[PDB]
Parts: C-alpha cells; structure tokens; sequence
C-alpha cells in the first residue's frame, strides 16, 4: 500500500519471491522496499506513465514519506534516472542518508 | 512505452476490433525490414562516442559563448553535463529507432525537458543546435555502406531524421 | 505493453545503457518469428465467428447446469456476454501473436482477473473450457509453426486462468 | 547482479557489542532495541558497502561465511 | 556470467514466473546464431598468432613515440605484456562469440577497466586502435553472419575503452 | 548462475587457453539441439499447474498424517506453503533444463532449502517424494508427441531425469 | 555552495540540529588564522600569473614533444591559445582555493567532470600534470615559508585529482 | 568518544577518500593550541577540592530547602556522595580540557542525563548553580587562552544540564 | 575509534581518578610534535596513488601467480578490488597515524578483513607482503626532506612502521 | 506470545478434538477472576516508577563494586541502560501476569538475553538477584488494597512469584 498505492494490490502484481525471502528472515525491510521499487510492475505502472520529474515526486512521497521541497529537487533527482536508470535512482533513494536516518 | 506493433494493437482495441489484414501486412513489412532497422540501431549504438564528440566540437566551434567564463558550459561539471545530455538524447533516439515509434523518446526523454532547461537557465536553442549536429554526425554513420549488405535504407534514414527533428523541436 | 522489443528497450533504459548485441539478437529472433505469428493471427482472425460460437457451445456442453434458470448461463444477455468474453480472449490472443509477447494478455486480460472473476462470480473453468476448444480447433486451422505460436499463447491464457 | 560476481552471496554474523552501544547511546535510539547477534545475508555487489556500514556504525562482526561456493 | 539464455532466466526468475513466448523466442534466436558465432570463434582462434603480432605492431605504428626509451613501450617485458593484453582481448572476444553474449567480455575486461588503466598508467587509446586494427583484419578474414558478430563484439569492446 | 556453455568458457579461462576444437564441437552439437530443448521446457511450463495438481493428489493420497491435524501440511497456510514449494522446485528445474547447466538450480533455489526445512520441522523425505512425483508427471507430459514433430530426444529426457534426481537428493 | 571550513562547520551543526559548539568555532578560528598566509600566497601567485602560464605552456611542450608535430592536438595556433587558457583556468582556481582556504573551488570548478571532458575531447591528463608540476617548481621560488606550503597543498590536490 | 580529531577520521572514513587539507589544518589548529587547554586541565586539577566544597555550599546556599531536613541535601553520607558527584563533574571537565573536545563530557555524564535525573528526582538546576560557581572561580583562576578553554567547556556542560 | 588522548582519558576513567601530570606531559609533547605527524600524514595522503602504484607494481612483479589466469587478481576486476583494498588499507593506516593509536585501526575493519579474505579465498600472505611493500614506499616518500623544514622524525617513522606491521600481522 | 486461551486452543488443535468441557470450565474460572488480574497489572503499571527507583537504590546499596569506576555499572549512560533493563523486565513480568502464560516472556527476549549478557560480561547472578529484589519491591505495592474494593489475591501472587523466578532462572 505504501509503494503500490492499494489499487495495484492484485494477485498479478504480487511479488512472491520477495515475500518468501522476507518470511524466511533473509531479507531486510529496506531490501523488500527496494525490491518492490525495482520491479516490473513498478516500472510499467508508475514509471512509464509519468515523466522523470513526476516519477521522482511519487517516489519521494512513497519511499521517503515526504513531498519534494521544490521543483529543483525533482530536477536534481531526475538526472539519476535519466543517466543511470530508475534502478540506480531507487538504490540512491533507499541507500541514501535520509532514508537510513 | 509503445512500439509499432503495440501502437497498432492499442488502436485496434480502441476500435474494439481485430486487426485488419492491411495492418497485419504493414506489420509484416516492418518485420521484414527489421534487419535493416537493427543495422541502423547498431550503427547508432556503436558510434555514440564519435557522434557526441563531433557534435560537441562543431557546437563549441559555432557557439563559443558557451565555453566562456559565465557561459552555460564553462566549468568541467557543466561541460560534462552537456555531453551527458547529448548521450542521453542519442540513447533515446536509438530506442525510438529500434521500436519504430517515437513514444518512448517523447514520453521518457522530451516530455518535460524544455521546462527543465528553462529552470536551469540553459539556452534551449543551443540544445536544439547540438541535437541537429548529432543528427548530421549520425546520418554520416547510418549511411556507412562498409561492412554491411547493400540495400535501400532510405526509410530508416527518414525515420532517424524525424526522430532527431522531433527532439530538436521539442527542446526548442 | 510487453513485447520482445519493449522488454529489450526497458531493460536497456532501466540500467541506463545503449542497446547492445544481446538485445539486438533477441530483437532479430522476434523479427524472424514475426512471419509465423502474423500467419497464425490472420488465420484466427479469419475464422473468429466459428471459433467463438464453438467455444461458447463447448462451455455450455461442459457445464449444462449453468444454462438452467437462476444460474449464470440463462438468458440472452448472459450468453451474449459469454460470446463477447470469448471474443475478447481470442482478440487478445491474436494481439499477443502479432506483438510476439504476452503483453496484451497480461495487461488487458490477466491483470485483475481474479478480482473481477470473484466479484462477478465468473467460474474460470468456463473460460478454460472455451480456450481448450480454441486450442483444439487451432490445430485444424493452423499447421506446423503458426500452430505452435498460437498454442503457446492459448496455453499462457489457460495457465493464467487456472 | 546477473554476472558471476552478482552471485556468491555471503552471510555475516554481527554482534552490536559495546562499541556500537556507546555510539548509539550518544546518538540515541529511534527504534526498539534488538538482540546483538544476527545473521545478515548480503550479495557480493552490496558486500563491501554493507561491511563499511557495519564497521562505521561500530558493530563487531562474528563470522563471515560464503553461502555460495 | 551472462549470455542470452542467462538473461532470459534472470528475467523469468525476477518476475517469479515460467519461461514465456518472449523468452523462448529469444532463446530460439540465440540458438539460431549458435553455429555462425561458433564458426566466427573458430576462425579468430585459428589466426590469433598473426593477429596479436600485427596488433602490437599497428599499436607502435599509431604511437611511434611510445617505442622510444623512457616510455611504456620500451622494454621486452613490456612487449610481452602488450602481446598478452592483445591475447586476452581476442580470447574473451572468442568466448563472447561462443556464448552469443557480451557477458564474458563485460566481466573479464570491462569491469574495472578504467581504474586499472589509470592506476597502471596504461593509455586506453593504445587498445582502442589495436582493436581497430583487429577490426580491419576481421573485415577480410570472415564474411556473413560470423563476420558481423565479430564486428559487433569488437566494436562493443572499443566503445567500452573510450 | 551459468549455462553449460559458460561452464566450458570458464574452464577454458581457468586453464588459460582457448576452447579446444573438441569443446567447440560439443557446444555446437548441444546448440543445434537447442530448438529441440525449447519444446521440452515449453512442455514443462505449459503443463505446470497440471503437474503440480497431480503430484499433490498422489502425494496426499500416499501420506495422510501430513493432512491430519498435527501434521506438517495440516493448517491451510502450510498446505499453501507445500504447493508453493512444489511450484518453485518445478520452475527452477525447468530453468536448469533450459540452461543445460545445473548450477543455476543449486545457486538460486536449492542452496539452503534443506536447512530451511530442517529449521521448519518439515520432513525432507516427503519433499523428495514430492519431487519424484513431479518427476513422473513431468516425464509423462514431456513424452507427449501431440502438437510437436516426432523425434528422438533421449538426451533431453535423461537430462531432465538427472536434474530432478539431483534436486530430490539435494533436498533430503 | 562550496565545501569550506566555515561552511562544513555550519553544515555539520545544521545536520545535528544544534548550535555551533566550541569545536566548530574553534576550527573556524583555525581557519581565520590560516587565511593570512593563504591570501599572501594568492597575491604572490596572481601577480605572477602570466609568466607562470607562459612557462607552464612551454614546459608542457618541452616534456611532450610529439604533441607539437602536424596532425596532433598541439598543432595549431588555436590549440596553443586553448592550452594557455586551460592553464590560466587552473591557476585562477588554485588562487580561489587559497583564498577560500579549502578545495571547494577546485573540486567544483575543475575536478568535477574532469575525466569526462578529458575523455570526450581526448585531452591527456599528463599535459596538465606537467604544467602543474612546473607551476609547483616556480611557486617554490615565488613563495616563502607558510605561503609556499599552502600553495603546494592545493597544487598537489589538483595534481592528484588529475592523475 | 566524539573528539575533533577522531571526528575528522570518522567523517573521512564514511567517505572513500583520504584526509584533505581542511582536516589536516584543523588538526593543526588543535595541535598548536593544545598547550593552553592542558594547562587549564592541570590548573583545575590543582584546585579540585576547593571547587568541590565551594560548589557544594553554594548550591546549599541559593536553594535553602536542600539545607532543610527532608530533602536530598539532608544526610551526612548523602552530602559526601554529593561532593563525590561534583568531583566527578570537575574530573570530566578536566577530561574534556585534555581531549580538546566535548567528547569525554558527552560520553559519560550528559548521555542519558534527563532519564537519571527524573528517576532520582535530581533536577538539573542544582548542578547548574554548582557549575556557575565553578565558572566564577575559573574566571579568576585562569587567564588568557586557558580562561577561554575552561569557560567554553563549562558553558557546554551547563547547556547540556539545562 | 579512540585517539591516544582519548585512550589515556579512558584509562583515567578506568582508574576513576584524574590524569597524572606525567601523562599530561606526555600528551603535551604529543600535541607539540602534532605538527610533525600532520606533515607525515599529508605526505601520506598526497602521495597515496604513487605509493599504491609502486606497491602494486613490485607486488605483481614479485608474485606472478596472481596476474595469470586463475590467479587471485586475473579477471581485471579483481585487480580493481586489489588496488581498492590497498588504498583502503593505506587510508586506515593514515587514520591510525593521525590518531596516534591503533584503536581506530582495530575498531574499523581489522577484525572483519581476516574472515572476509578467508571467505573470498584471497590469500592473506599476499596482502601482508603488499602491506610491507606500501610500508617501504611510504617510508621512502615521507623521508623526503625537500619542500619541508628539517627535523627529527624517527619517532614518527617507528610509529608508522609499527602500524603497517601491525596491520599486516592482523591480516596474517 | 501466547494466552492461556491461546494455549488451550493450541493443545485442542494438536489433539485434533474440540475443546473439552473441563478446559472450558478452567477458562471460565480464569475469566470470572479477570478483574483480579487487571487490578494487579494496572497497579503494577501505575506504581512501576517508584518500584524501579527503590530497586535502583537498593541494588546500589547491597552491591557496591558497580558504583565505583571500573565496574559493569559505573557510567551515567550505563545507568540509563541498567534502568531501562530493569524497567523492561518488570514490564515483561507484567505482560506474563496479564496473559497468564510465560511464553510471552520466554520467547521474546530471554532467548537472546542469555548470549547478550554472556557477550557483555556483566554478571548474570547479579541480574537474577535484582529481579528477585525488584519482585519484592513491586509485591509490596501489589499488597496495597487502599482505594480499591477488598478481596483475595493469593493466586495472582503465586503466579507473579513463579514468573519472576522463571525470568531469574532463565537469566541465571
Ligand atoms: C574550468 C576550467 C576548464 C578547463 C581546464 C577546461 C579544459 C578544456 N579545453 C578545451 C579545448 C582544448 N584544450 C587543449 C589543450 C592542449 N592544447 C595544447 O597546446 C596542449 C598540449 C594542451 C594543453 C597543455 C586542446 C588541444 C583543446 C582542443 C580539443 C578539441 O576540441 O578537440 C575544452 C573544450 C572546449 C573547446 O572546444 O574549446 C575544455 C573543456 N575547460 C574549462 O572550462
Ligand atoms: C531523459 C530526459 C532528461 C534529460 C536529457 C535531462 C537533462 C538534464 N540536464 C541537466 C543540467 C545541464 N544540461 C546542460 C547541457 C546544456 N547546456 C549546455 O550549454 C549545452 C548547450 C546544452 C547541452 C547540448 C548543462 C550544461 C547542464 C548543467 C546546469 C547546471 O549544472 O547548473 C539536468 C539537471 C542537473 C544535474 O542534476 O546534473 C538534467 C536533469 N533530464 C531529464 O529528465
Ligand atoms: C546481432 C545483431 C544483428 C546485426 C549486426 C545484423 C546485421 C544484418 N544485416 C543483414 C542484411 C541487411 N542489412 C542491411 C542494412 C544496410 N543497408 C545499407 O547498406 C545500410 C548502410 C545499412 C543499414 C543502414 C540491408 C539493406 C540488408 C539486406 C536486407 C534484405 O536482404 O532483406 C543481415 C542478414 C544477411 C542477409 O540478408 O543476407 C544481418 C544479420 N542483424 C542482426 O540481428
Ligand atoms: C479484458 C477482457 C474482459 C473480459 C474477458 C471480461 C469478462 C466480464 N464478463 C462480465 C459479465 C458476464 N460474463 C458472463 C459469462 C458467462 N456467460 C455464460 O454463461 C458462460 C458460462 C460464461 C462465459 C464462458 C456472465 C454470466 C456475466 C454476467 C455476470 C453478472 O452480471 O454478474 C463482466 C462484468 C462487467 C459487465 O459486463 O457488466 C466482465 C468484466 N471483461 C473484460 O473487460
Ligand atoms: C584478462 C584481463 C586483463 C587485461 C585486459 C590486462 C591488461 C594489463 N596489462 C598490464 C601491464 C602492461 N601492459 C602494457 C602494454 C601497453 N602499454 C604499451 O606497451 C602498449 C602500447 C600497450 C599494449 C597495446 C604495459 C606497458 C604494461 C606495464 C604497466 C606499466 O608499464 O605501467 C596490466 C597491469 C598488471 C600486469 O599485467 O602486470 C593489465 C591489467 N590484464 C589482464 O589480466
Ligand atoms: C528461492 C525460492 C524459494 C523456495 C524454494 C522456497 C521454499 C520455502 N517454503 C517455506 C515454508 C514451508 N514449506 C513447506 C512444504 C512442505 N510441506 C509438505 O507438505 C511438503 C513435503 C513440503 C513441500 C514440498 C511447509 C510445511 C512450510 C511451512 C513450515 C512451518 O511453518 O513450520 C519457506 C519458509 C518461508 C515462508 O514460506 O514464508 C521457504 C523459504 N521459498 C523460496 O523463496
Ligand atoms: C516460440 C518458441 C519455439 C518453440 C517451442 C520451438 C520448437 C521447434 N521444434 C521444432 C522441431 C522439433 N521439435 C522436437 C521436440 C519434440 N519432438 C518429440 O515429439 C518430443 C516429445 C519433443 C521433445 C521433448 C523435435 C525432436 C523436433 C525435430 C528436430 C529437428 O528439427 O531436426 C522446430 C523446427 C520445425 C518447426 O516446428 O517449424 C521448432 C522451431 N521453436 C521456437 O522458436
Ligand atoms: C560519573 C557518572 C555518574 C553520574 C553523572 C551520576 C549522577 C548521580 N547522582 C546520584 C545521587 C545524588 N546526587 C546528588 C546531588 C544533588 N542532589 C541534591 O539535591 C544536591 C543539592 C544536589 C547537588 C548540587 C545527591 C545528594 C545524591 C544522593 C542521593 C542518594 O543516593 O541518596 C545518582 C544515584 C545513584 C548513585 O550515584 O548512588 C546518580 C546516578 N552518577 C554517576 O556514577
Ligand atoms: C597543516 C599541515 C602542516 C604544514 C603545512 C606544516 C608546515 C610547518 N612545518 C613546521 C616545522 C616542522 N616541520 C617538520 C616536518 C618534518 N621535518 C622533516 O624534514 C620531515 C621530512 C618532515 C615530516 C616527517 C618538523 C620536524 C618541524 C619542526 C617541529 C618543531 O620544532 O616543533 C611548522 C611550524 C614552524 C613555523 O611556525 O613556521 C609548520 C607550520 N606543518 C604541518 O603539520
Ligand atoms: C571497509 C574496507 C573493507 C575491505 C577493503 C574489505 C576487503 C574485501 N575484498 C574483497 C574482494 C577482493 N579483494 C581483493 C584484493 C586482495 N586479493 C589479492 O589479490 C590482492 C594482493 C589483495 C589486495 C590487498 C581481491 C583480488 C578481491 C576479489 C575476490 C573475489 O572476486 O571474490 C571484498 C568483496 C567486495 C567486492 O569486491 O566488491 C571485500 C569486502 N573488506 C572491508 O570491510
Ligand atoms: C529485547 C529487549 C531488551 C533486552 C533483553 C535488553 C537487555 C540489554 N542490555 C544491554 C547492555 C546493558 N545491560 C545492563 C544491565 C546490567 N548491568 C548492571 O547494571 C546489572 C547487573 C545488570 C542489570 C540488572 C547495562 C548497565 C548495560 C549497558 C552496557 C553498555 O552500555 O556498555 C544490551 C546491549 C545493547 C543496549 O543496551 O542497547 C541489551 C540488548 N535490552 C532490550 O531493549
Ligand atoms: C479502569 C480499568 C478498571 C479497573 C481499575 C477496575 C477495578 C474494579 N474492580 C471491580 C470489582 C472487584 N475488583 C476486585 C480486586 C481488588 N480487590 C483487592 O484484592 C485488590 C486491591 C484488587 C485485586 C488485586 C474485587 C475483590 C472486586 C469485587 C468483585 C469480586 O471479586 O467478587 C470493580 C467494580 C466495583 C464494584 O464492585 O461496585 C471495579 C471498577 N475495573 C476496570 O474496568
């Protein structure tokens, strides 16, 4: 619900590998969140419709829990996507200082 | 993200009907020329450093005010950002050339880029000029007859020109 | 949707890299396989009416009780919706054939299938029976390789339902 | 992570003994306190950053095992 | 490492699903390029001995100043290192052609390339033009699918170097 | 996680030299049979739920104490867990059969499954029995010549047998 | 937005949501004492800018003869001019860093994006390393005592980042 | 123990690069200046006992109900361990003066101050007064740089108390 | 993670008393030669790539089994790890030199390096010999009296040698 | 983390039968006396801070080596940690009181606290002694019947004694 927004909670969207790893205890919550971000459903349902900047806004609201400070933050974050993939964007967000704090 | 096949499928589904035999024939012709399309895409991919370097040299010969102190490409970070932007746009053009539809290029690259450049103070006309220079330096490479079978790739050349012009018109 | 080309481009775009040789090999495989798939799509498109009517009748045969009063199969409207749904499944199978990927099915049909079937109490077994009938008649209608493609997509739909 | 290097996960046994406890007592606890010893599985790509995080955070690791190979 | 079917299994494993029409079509397109890439690797392996010497000589031709004393090129052990470097590149190109994917060349050469060339003070343009010479000579050794596979893989290595 | 071709390449790298001609012919002979292996893996995938259903029916017909209260697979969640384990075992075995290399299966699926069942109290012999039941069902579905051309695939069936046997022995 | 002593102090105080403690103002006092040799060095180094740049250009050409012949990067009056301009840039940002008592000007204006620009334009880092080594030699004479050490720290930092 | 030089080492270790100029020259400021700080530490060592008692009776003075029976002040061994605790605080002041940082103070005494204060109904105001008294003495005992060395840590201690 | 001054204060806390004036004399002398050790640390940081390059060159010259195929640093990304590890080790040694205590060295990664190199299969004796090689190179680099004022620094050299040898003994 | 009702249901499911009328009778006997248990737990909760203050004062009284430097309980932050430990173990005993089962005690922290205290080095018999004495201090408050209606409280006292001593014996 925090990542996929409760309307994508469908049996087709259900990451079962991540869930089983979590249930084992071999997966951290940070890694479960990251794996949900780095998933086909998150790219196809969230990244593809939106531009890099609106996708950054969504990811800041959902992963950090806070809306972007201004449009310049959208701009500075969108370059990670544009140049290294939204996988590198998600890794930067979830392995950042703010998420860890 | 759409290619030609998914574009046809989506339009047919909006009409709520199967694909007509004309549409299937069009897609068959597309698939038949797909090998030439792959050749052009590989030419663009393998020559990305050459294309970017030539476009940069030409652009900074034409527009010296970029590389002057107080210009928009003056320090090393700004020059590296310039070259990075050119590489990214070339990447999305090659994606759109493989797919056959400019939907990926417009959706993922150009959809809000002019607003970004205005917010950054970047001359959008200079970015468009760099994109046209990459067009020239690329069609130099797409037309390289050597090492491949000879044939009529005029349609692919027109398609690549349209994608580059779409990029330039979107940024500026 | 999700085709070979689209997976290639999206995988490149998610790592932020240029399309390299392996991606172009996959695209080449798609472009070579396009001919049998388009042939299969044309075959299933020509005979859509016979396939849909026979599938509906096979569904009714497997479950006679559904057409009884008070059940889902009674009434002109419900059987018209039956024919409509089988037409949807056939249309999306042909779309997946042309696209050379299960993307049209995974997006249009399979995404949200359980929720919708459980909400309207639609038995998946009806649709599996209809798809099995389509599977059977594809063998007659299609020979060799286009048959194999159509069977791949119909099997994907069946596994999605069951 | 597809390549051979993305393979060969590693298990790490971590204790949060007093070296961690001092720094956390200075900084403070944002979350409830857990047991000292735990087994944490990390892929090779994240192996070095994870150990840098463990050492900077002040924890002492017990034993490192190669789960794969 | 990484191949085409390796990427297929990786994608399917990530999505937690069975191999579908897209993935098996990619595997088919990979197995169709099996034997031409095999013959390309065969041809490059046959001639390697002349290519390595020709490559180091073309390197010295492109950078005459390196050969003079007080530089990297001066020294017999340095000559052996040049030959070994060229042999490494050619060996991994053959491995990649056998594997039908740029994986072995990615993880055996490209990974860690820039920082090594910087730390050992090895100029990359040397290898760029050495691979350019190897490209020129593969232009004449082979023709057909094998030659274009060799061209793609050599060009990928060249773009990696720059 | 490798394919057999990567195994050969890595062995060649370890011994420093190129691939011998014997190795190259072995790899080519494997590859020409790849369009014949694709039908086998497709047969495993397209029939996967049927294989799982029949294997579960036979497995729970053989042993009732599991379903019985106090048994390992008595609670409804644990029955679902059983079903999902059979699913994943079959899926990763099909992965390995496609790859022609059994290392993927050990590296990603079978690495610590035995220890997981040791920790969870599940009898490993029952999992081995389930895997062998899926062996039988998979062979049945593989032999079906309907909708495929006739041919001699003894290598494929024997390889699938070896893969399933290795998985079953690994679990217990 | 540079990373200087005062600004690193302010940033590490802000991140912890606290006032500037003793040690922060303490390091700031260290910096304000530091500044006098730094400004003396920057003055003695900005006064001699033209001779330094000229000598650096000539030293680079001497140490790399091959660049001078036709068909190379160094052939041509325009490439001469851009060599002089690049070394002038490096010197100007070294003086900036001296004045600011930090590597912020160098790390932001020169170092960040250095490798990409060099690679794209096929510029060899060794040219600028030799130019900066010449400048180091000359500022060995131009500066006495503290100022020489302060200038050499930043020239060494630039050389290390070039390598 | 977050001392300034150790903080330098930490704030460089979290990153991947060596100690740059700012770090070295801040260590230089410390290494120049340590002599007045350690001088003030030894001076406060020489006057420990007088500060202990004087602060004890000063806190006795301004808050009278402590002298009154029925409070924490009442009790001979109670007052003895009160003097022991104020001696702990002066020892920590000397520790911080030695360390050229606020690390030793925050390590032991400030860390979890309010919890122990509430658990043992020891509000920070009494210790605030004691440290104001000790600050008044350090105002006359030490002059020059050492005066500032004492005053800054005394103020950090009282701010932590309040 | 404790400085020599912090370490002394830690033992003072352990004894519960003040710091004796003799220890204060030692600490004042340490802060007096802090200028000398800062110059040493600056000479370590500025010449770090040179020290690592010399150490790598002669380490690979002395031991050929690592570069060769199947060696611990053959695949050209394992040398990435080799050079990175050597740089990290010298960073830690510079940290220890500045702090004047090995506690900062022990706390961060001396405990885990041994067991990580056990798990990876990296031989520890090679790493130790590399540590001695960087020790010799750093000794030579710090000996350079040019550009700095002359003075007595044998205590610093002994400290640095002890730190390098201690790190090598820890890994070996 | 189990309740007396939860334990009863667990055994009932294990034997596979319904809940027997004797088990229902004992559950009803427990439930009718619920306000007993709630008043005890609520009084313990309300008076916990005074209990902990008294416990800290005494454990400082009889055990002396801790308070001076060098002991496992000198520093002030270490005092916050010790107070937190005694508070949380009191809270866990309160949980076991309300639930009526020790599984809420044994599973959650007692498993890991053993190796935790073995690794820390703080003596465990001192911990058990502090548990017993804080039990006595809390029991004194639990006697207080004022402001509440009078009644019997022996069974709750027996259960609380069992749980306190169980925690001590686990720790010891
Ligand atoms: C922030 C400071 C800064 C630096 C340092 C900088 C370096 C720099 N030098 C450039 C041109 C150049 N600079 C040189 C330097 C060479 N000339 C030869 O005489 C020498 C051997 C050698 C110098 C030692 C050359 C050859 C070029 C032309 C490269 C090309 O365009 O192909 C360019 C490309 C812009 C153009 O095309 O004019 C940059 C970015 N730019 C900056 O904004
Ligand atoms: C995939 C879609 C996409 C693209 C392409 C994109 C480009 C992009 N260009 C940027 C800045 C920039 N872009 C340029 C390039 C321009 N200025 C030069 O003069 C040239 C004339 C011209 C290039 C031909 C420069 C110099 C900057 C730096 C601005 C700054 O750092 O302040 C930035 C933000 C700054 C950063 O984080 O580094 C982005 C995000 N963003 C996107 O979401
Ligand atoms: C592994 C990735 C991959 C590559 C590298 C590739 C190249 C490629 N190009 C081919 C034919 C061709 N290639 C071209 C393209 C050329 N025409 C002009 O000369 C242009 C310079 C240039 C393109 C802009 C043409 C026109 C054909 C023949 C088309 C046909 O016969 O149908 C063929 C088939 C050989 C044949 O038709 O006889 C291949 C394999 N295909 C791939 O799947
Ligand atoms: C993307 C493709 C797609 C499909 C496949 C689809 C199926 C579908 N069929 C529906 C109605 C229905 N569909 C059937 C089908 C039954 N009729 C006969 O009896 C057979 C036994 C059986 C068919 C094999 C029936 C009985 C209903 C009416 C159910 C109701 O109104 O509650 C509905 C409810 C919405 C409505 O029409 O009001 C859906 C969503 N919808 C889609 O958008
Ligand atoms: C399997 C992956 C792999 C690659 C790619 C590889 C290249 C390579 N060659 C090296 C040595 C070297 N290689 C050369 C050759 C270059 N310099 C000139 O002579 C020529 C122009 C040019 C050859 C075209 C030289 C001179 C050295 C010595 C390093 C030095 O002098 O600084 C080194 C440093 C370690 C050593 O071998 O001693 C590497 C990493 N080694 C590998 O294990
Ligand atoms: C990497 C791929 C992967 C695999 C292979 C996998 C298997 C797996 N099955 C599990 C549970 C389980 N699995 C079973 C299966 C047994 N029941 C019996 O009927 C059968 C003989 C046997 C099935 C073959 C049972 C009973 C449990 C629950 C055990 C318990 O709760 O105590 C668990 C524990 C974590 C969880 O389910 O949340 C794993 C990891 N999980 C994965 O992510
Ligand atoms: C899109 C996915 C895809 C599939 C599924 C595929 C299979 C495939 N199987 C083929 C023939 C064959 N298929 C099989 C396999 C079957 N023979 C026996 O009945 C066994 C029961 C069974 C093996 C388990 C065999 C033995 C052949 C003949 C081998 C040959 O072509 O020489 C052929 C070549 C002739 C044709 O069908 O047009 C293909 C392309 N190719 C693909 O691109
Ligand atoms: C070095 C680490 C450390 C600190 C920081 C520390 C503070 C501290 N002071 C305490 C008691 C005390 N604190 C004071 C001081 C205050 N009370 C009166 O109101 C005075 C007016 C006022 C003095 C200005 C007194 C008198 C006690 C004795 C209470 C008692 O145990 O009966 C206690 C209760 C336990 C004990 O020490 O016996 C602690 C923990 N203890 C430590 O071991
Ligand atoms: C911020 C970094 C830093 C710099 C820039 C620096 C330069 C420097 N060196 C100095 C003296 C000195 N410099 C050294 C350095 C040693 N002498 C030998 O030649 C060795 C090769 C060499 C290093 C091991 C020594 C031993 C002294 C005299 C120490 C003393 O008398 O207290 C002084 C104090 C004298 C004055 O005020 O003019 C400074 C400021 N020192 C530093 O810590
Ligand atoms: C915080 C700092 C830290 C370090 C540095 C550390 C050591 C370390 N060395 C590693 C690999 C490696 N390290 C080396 C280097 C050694 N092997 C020999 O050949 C060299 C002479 C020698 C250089 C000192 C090599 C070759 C590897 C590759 C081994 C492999 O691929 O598994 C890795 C795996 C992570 C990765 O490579 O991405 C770690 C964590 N652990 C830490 O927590
Ligand atoms: C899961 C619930 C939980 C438990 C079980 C728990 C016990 C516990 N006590 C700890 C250390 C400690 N344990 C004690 C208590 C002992 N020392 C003396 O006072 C007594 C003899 C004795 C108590 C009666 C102390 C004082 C420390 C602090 C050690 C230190 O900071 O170095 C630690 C190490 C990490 C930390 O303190 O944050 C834990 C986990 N804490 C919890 O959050
Ligand atoms: C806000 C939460 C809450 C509380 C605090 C609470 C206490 C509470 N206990 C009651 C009954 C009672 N409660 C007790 C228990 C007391 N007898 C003594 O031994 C002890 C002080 C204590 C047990 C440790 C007794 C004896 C009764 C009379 C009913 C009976 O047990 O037969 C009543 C009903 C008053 C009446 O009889 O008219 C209340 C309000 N009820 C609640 O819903």
């Amino acid at each position: 619900r925090q990542i996929f927004s409760e309307h994508l909670i469908l049996e087709s969207n259900r990451q079962t590998e991540l869930e089983s790893q979590l249930r084992n205890g071999k997966l951290l919550v940070k890694d479960f969140v990251r794996g949900l971000g780095k998933s086909e459903v998150f790219r196809r349902l969230v990244l593809e419709p939106n531009t890099n900047y609106r996708f950054v806004e969504i990811c800041l609201k959902r992963f950090l829990g806070r809306e972007p400070y201004n449009k310049q933050e959208l701009i500075k974050w969108s370059i990670i996507i544009a140049e290294k993939g939204y996988h590198a964007f998600i890794d930067a967000v979830v392995d950042g200082a703010e998420y860890a704090e | 993200m759409n290619d030609v096949f998914t574009r046809a499928i989506a339009q047919a589904d909006l009409k709520g009907s199967f694909l007509l035999e004309s549409d299937l024939d069009k897609l068959a012709s597309f698939a038949k020329e797909g090998v030439k399309r792959l050749d052009a895409v590989a030419a663009l991919t393998n020559n990305a450093p050459a294309i970017i370097s030539d476009a940069a040299h030409k652009l900074f010969a034409e527009q010296q005010e970029l590389i002057q102190p107080g210009g928009n490409a003056y320090p090393h970070r700004r020059m590296a950002a310039c070259l990075r932007d050119m590489e990214i746009i070339l990447r999305y053009v090659s994606y759109a050339l493989l797919a056959g539809d400019a939907s990926v290029l417009d959706d993922r690259c150009l959809n809000g880029l002019r607003e970004t450049y205005n917010a950054l103070g970047t001359p959008t006309q200079s970015v468009a000029r760099a994109v046209q220079l990459m067009k020239d330096a690329a069609m130099v490479h797409l037309k390289s007859t050597a090492n491949v079978t000879v044939g009529d790739c005029s349609s692919l050349y027109s398609e690549a020109a349209t994608y580059f012009d779409k990029a330039a018109a979107s940024i500026a | 949707s999700r085709t070979v080309i689209t997976e290639v481009i999206a995988t490149a775009d998610s790592q932020g890299r240029f399309l390299n040789s392996t991606e172009l090999q996959a695209a080449f495989g798609r472009f070579e396989r396009a001919v049998p798939a388009i042939e299969a799509a044309r075959a299933l498109t020509k005979n859509q009416d016979a396939l849909v009517k026979g599938a509906v009748q096979a569904v009714f045969k497997k479950f006679p009780y559904v057409t009884q009063p008070g059940e889902k199969g009674y009434g002109d409207s419900n059987q018209a919706k039956c024919a409509r749904d089988i037409g949807y499944y056939l249309r999306f199978i042909t779309y997946s054939l042309v696209a050379s990927g299960t993307g049209p099915l995974d997006d249009y049909v399979i995404a949200g299938l359980r929720e919708v079937n459980r909400a309207f109490n639609l038995n998946p077994l009806w649709y599996i029976e209809a798809l099995n009938y389509i599977k059977g008649e594809t063998g007659k209608l299609l020979s060799g390789q286009s048959k194999t493609e159509a069977l791949l997509y119909i099997d994907h739909a069946i596994n999605a339902l069951s | 992570a597809i390549t051979t290097q993305g393979k060969r996960i590693y298990k790490i046994t971590v204790s949060e003994a007093g070296a961690y406890a001092t720094n956390k007592h200075r900084t403070g606890y944002r979350a409830p306190i857990r047991q000292s010893n735990y087994t944490l599985t990390v892929p090779y790509d994240r192996f070095l950053p994870e150990m840098i995080r463990l050492h900077q955070s002040g924890a002492k690791i017990v034993n490192v095992t190669s789960v794969i190979s």
